């Protein structure tokens, strides 16, 4: 959709649970698309701020994860087409990870990228 | 003898269950219910005139009058508390 | 009607010597009225929020000490736990 | 599976190759000419 | 003590009102002198928090702006 | 009727044809606090902050009613 | 009971120091301006 | 009279302090240093000022336990004049606070400047009130006892509007003061003829006191709006001060 | 209409009983709306509860009853 | 910081014979205070 | 004040 | 002592969301004592239906009726 | 939904606050009731007090709008 397509390629900031690239204003007005009920990340950029980190390489052109090994192999098969990456660096709190369990949300990692 | 002798309040407990079964406050009333509810107000009330009493024999006088009220209910920090959006005439 | 007989037979016994006004006595009244009601509606409150078909002398306790504050409530809580204990003596 | 196939592009210039390819597969998605493309990546 | 509003006026506005909210109506002297003290003591603290509003605007004469957001910070 | 007009200090006069865009942000509460920000097709975005609720539904329908590009 | 009225007895602990503070101070400068006029 | 330079080698200073009112068109980061019989003020560029000993009629110190500005505040008998204009208060201070549009404009602060942050203005905080009661000290050891400083109770403050803006009205131990908003309130008590407690009733949550002073030729001191609950308070400490306190109902 | 029939002097005298030093001259109009919708509010709630009791007048105890649903009680009256 | 400042650092006399200078300080004014006595000689050495 | 009129007793049961 | 551990980037978010466009510096600590103020309000409240209901465990249904007690 | 204080400091906050009876299990529903209604009144309370400095004629609020604003509300 033209919603999700990132608008200026400057200030983007990504996900770190689905991965989703967007740009700030996206982000602002609304929000994360694949994960929305279990994030609130819609209607403020505090909470932008607080859980997705601009610490992140990689731009895909994601179109259809039911049949696309890099889906398979990314673990973005439940997830809605769109422009993802293949590396964030970052963690969520504490508070903001076990709430995730709590309500049946599985937290991985994304950074798939090694270390040294 | 009379409930309110009974239990040895001055407030008419009797009037004070009819008052509650008339408001249709609830389906029934207990019998400590209204005792109790009555020696509340009896209590509140003599607290009340206690502080009056006192600022008119500070004020040199014979009779209360609602200057007293006044003057014990701003000087009574709880009364203030409880009677703030309270307006009185005169 | 109204408590005027009771305010005065409270008044002449927490003060014999003394007496009041006609609009002190009204005053009375309305705060007497009030408090009554007061009390009544956080008792019906508290009644149809336990599902009871009978306000009790716990509910009327419960009542006090969410309407007067922290001292008054307990002093007032103690006057009707005796005058009930006096009641069903 | 499917298969990766590469192409050429001027240098520097390979976030705009992808935006634009994404707003071609946006428009002609719902027409008889549709992209049979998969993704693409530009390291 | 005195009442601040005049007796007859006030007791005409308040037959006006009453007569445009439902004719043939009529009050006690006791309903009116009620009126005209709730009244009276409203608009003293409306005044009072008035008065807060220019004080803290730096000011010393009390404006319609200041008696618009006393009302509203009050909530009515 | 053709734009909106803000008075009296520092005045400023938005035509109807000269918006590119409008937005309804909500402010903290979820009473009294309707931003009506309006972004015109020049780059200017003028912030037109604390709104009443029932101010905001009305001006929603007039904006509705008017067409102009609520964001 | 104790444990309750423990605010309001810390406010009136803090409240009656203060006042005794001041009256300290009050009597230190008295003292001191006696002195001064004495000397 | 005119500043005895100091003879004496050693002089307590103190440096890092924004002067009330501006010697120029804006405040002025200077340094101070205690005379043998003033204080001379020196600002980076070199505006000198001085504030004789004698002339100083009331020493304020007021901490920044609870505020954005620890000064130092001297009321004097005299006018004394500079920048062009006498006036007859003065305050050094400097400031311990943050202005932002909410957070800093980014965001990100973790267990690593937020916490890290707080724990430096904390520090810097108690090292200016090191700093300031030191040299509160050095002036006092100094001076013997000639000139002596005053602390105002927070606890007894009380919310008033003297020129009709809400501040926190403080009594030190011998003067009602309020320093932090400029113009500054002084109100030495030993001039202090009476007080009266205006609009004192049941439906009215603010009051009025009026301050009249010794000398009639003065204009009396106004001060309105005062919560209610602060008026046994005042009342006591008025009572404490040995000041008449009256009530009026118009 | 008698809503002008508030005097100048009664206003300035209310304002200065709360604490008003200095009024301004488009005080007095906005004060007399604001006063007028207290009544009309207060007077609506009378009738609602003359209706109920089906009375032909007002009372006092029904002025005393609208001033406490509004949240500002009064005694004397009672 | 908090501390006086012996104001004799500043001059010779090892610190073992502060007590002697405070005291010669103290007979020369011809008193029955050391630092302030000390303070005066420092400034009338004369005497 | 209580008269005659108010010294008044209740009714019966 | 939590009334500090309140991380103040949590007051500032819960004033960014509307209007509040700059704050002082003093602004933490007023904001502080007013949600202690309303917590200790609405924990009493809380308490004491609790205690009337006999259970020992403060459950949301009380929160509620305090905050209606409260007119919240 | 949204919840900008921690969970966590505001748990302990609530029951360091709550020694008023010592020994008292709040449910999470409750403790969930209780963040949702405090970010509210602060929510409210900052709106009061951006209307006091926007009526102030000052874009900064201070510590003294939002006492202006409690005065006025009568907390
Ligand atoms: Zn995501």
């Amino acid at each position: 959709a033209l919603e999700t397509v990132p608008k200026d390629l400057r200030h983007l900031r990504a996900c770190l649970l689905c991965s989703l690239v967007k740009t700030i204003d996206q982000f602002e007005y609304d929000g994360c698309d694949n994960c929305d009920a279990y994030l609130q990340m819609k209607g403020n950029r505090e909470m932008v701020y607080d859980c997705t980190s601009s610490s992140f390489d990689g731009i895909i052109a994601m179109m259809s994860p039911e049949d696309s090994w890099v889906s398979k192999w990314q673990r973005v098969s439940n997830f809605k087409p769109g422009v993802y990456a293949v590396s964030v660096t970052g963690r969520l709190p504490q508070g903001i990870v076990r709430e995730l369990k709590s309500r049946g949300v599985a937290y991985k990692s994304r950074d798939t990228a090694i270390k040294t | 003898k009379t409930r309110s002798s009974r239990a040895g309040l001055q407030f008419p407990v009797g009037r004070v269950h009819r008052l509650l079964r008339k408001g249709n406050y609830a389906e029934r009333v207990g019998a400590g219910a209204p005792v109790y509810l009555a020696a509340v107000l009896e209590y509140l009330t003599a607290e009340i005139l206690e502080l009056a009493g006192n600022a008119a024999r500070d004020n040199k006088k014979t009779r209360i009058i609602p200057r007293h009220l006044q003057l014990a209910v701003r000087n009574d920090e709880e009364l203030n508390k409880l009677l703030g959006r309270v307006t009185i005439a005169q | 009607e109204s408590y005027a007989i009771y305010v005065y037979k409270v008044l002449k016994q927490v003060h014999p010597d003394t007496g009041i006004s006609s609009k002190a006595m009204s005053i009375m009244n309305s705060f007497v009225n009030d408090v009554f009601e007061r009390i009544a509606g956080e008792a019906s409150r508290l009644a149809h929020y336990n599902k009871r078909s009978t306000i009790t002398s716990r509910e009327i306790q419960t009542a006090v000490r969410l309407l007067l504050p922290g001292e008054l409530a307990k002093h007032a809580v103690s006057e009707g736990t005796k005058a009930v204990t006096k009641y069903t003596s | 599976d499917p298969n990766l196939w590469t192409v050429k592009c001027k240098i520097g210039e390979e976030r705009a190759t992808a935006i634009s390819l994404m707003r071609k597969f946006i428009a002609y998605q719902f027409t008889d000419t549709p992209l049979q493309i998969k993704s693409v990546v530009a390291p | 003590t005195e009442l601040l509003i005049r007796k007859l006026p006030f007791q005409r506005l308040v037959r006006e009102i009453a007569q445009d909210f439902k004719t043939d109506l009529r009050f006690q002297s006791s309903a009116v002198m009620a009126l005209q003290e709730a009244s009276e003591a409203y608009l003293v603290a409306l005044f009072e928090d008035t008065n807060l509003c220019a004080i803290h605007a730096k000011r010393v004469t009390i404006m319609p702006k200041d008696i618009q957001l006393a009302r509203r910070i009050r909530g009515e | 009727e053709r734009g909106f007009i803000y008075v009296h200090k520092p005045p400023v006069h938005i035509r109807f044809d000269e918006i590119s865009f409008v937005n309804f942000a909500r402010g903290t509460t979820t009473t009294r606090s309707f931003d009506f920000e309006i972004e015109t097709k020049q780059g200017t975005q003028y912030t037109f902050s604390s709104i009443e609720r029932e101010e905001y539904g009305k001006l929603f329908d007039f904006v509705n009613a008017k067409k102009l590009n609520i964001k | 009971n104790k444990e309750r009225r423990s605010k309001r007895d810390e406010k009136l602990d803090k409240k009656s120091q203060a006042m005794e503070e001041l009256k300290a101070e009050r009597e230190k400068r008295k003292n001191r301006t006696a002195e001064l006029l004495a000397k | 009279d005119s500043l005895v330079i100091n003879l004496n080698r050693s002089n307590p200073k103190l440096k890092d302090l924004y002067i009330r009112p501006n010697i120029a068109q804006k405040r002025m980061q200077g340094s101070l240093e205690a005379h043998v019989n003033g204080f001379r003020f020196t600002s980076v560029r070199g505006d000198k000022v001085d504030i004789l000993y004698n002339n100083i009629k009331h020493a304020l110190f007021q901490p920044c336990d609870g505020e954005m500005i620890i000064v130092l505040h001297f009321h004097l008998k005299n006018a004394i004049m500079f920048g062009k204009k006498r006036h007859t208060d003065v305050q050094f201070y400097t400031e311990v606070g943050e202005i932002t549009t909410d957070l800093g404009k980014h965001q990100h602060m973790h267990d690593r400047d937020d916490l890290y942050a707080e724990q430096m203005e904390r520090e810097m905080r108690h090292k200016l009130k090191t700093a300031f009661k030191n040299f509160i000290e050095k002036v006092e050891a100094l001076t013997k006892e000639e000139l002596e400083f005053e602390v105002p109770f927070r606890d007894l403050g009380f919310n008033g509007a003297p020129y009709r803006s809400t501040c926190l009205l403080q009594p030190t131990s011998s003067a009602l003061v309020n320093a932090t908003e400029w113009p500054p309130f002084v109100v030495t008590l030993d001039e202090v003829e009476l007080i009266h407690f205006e609009r004192v009733q049941f439906h009215l949550k603010n009051f009025d006191m009026v301050i009249v002073y010794k000398d009639y030729s003065k204009k009396v001191t106004m001060i309105n709006a005062i919560p209610v609950a602060s008026l046994d308070p005042i009342k006591e400490w008025l009572n404490s001060c040995d000041l008449k306190y009256t009530e009026g109902v118009q | 209409d008698n809503i002008q029939g508030i005097t100048k002097p009664a206003i300035r005298r209310l304002a200065r009983r709360g604490g008003v030093k200095r009024i301004s001259g488009l005080i007095y109009e906005e004060t007399r709306g604001v006063l007028k919708v207290f009544l009309e509010n207060v007077i609506r709630d009378a009738v609602t509860y003359t209706e109920h009791a089906k009375r032909k007048t007002v009372t006092a105890m029904d002025v005393v009853y609208a001033l406490k649903r509004q949240g500002r009680t009064l005694y004397g009256f009672g | 910081t908090d501390s006086y400042i012996e104001v004799l650092d500043g001059s010779r006399v090892h610190p073992e014979t502060y007590e002697w200078a405070r005291k010669m300080a103290v007979d020369a004014l011809e008193y029955d205070n050391p630092a302030g006595a000390l303070e005066e000689i420092l400034e009338n050495p004369e005497r | 004040n209580p008269s005659e009129d108010d010294y008044e007793e209740e009714e019966e049961d």
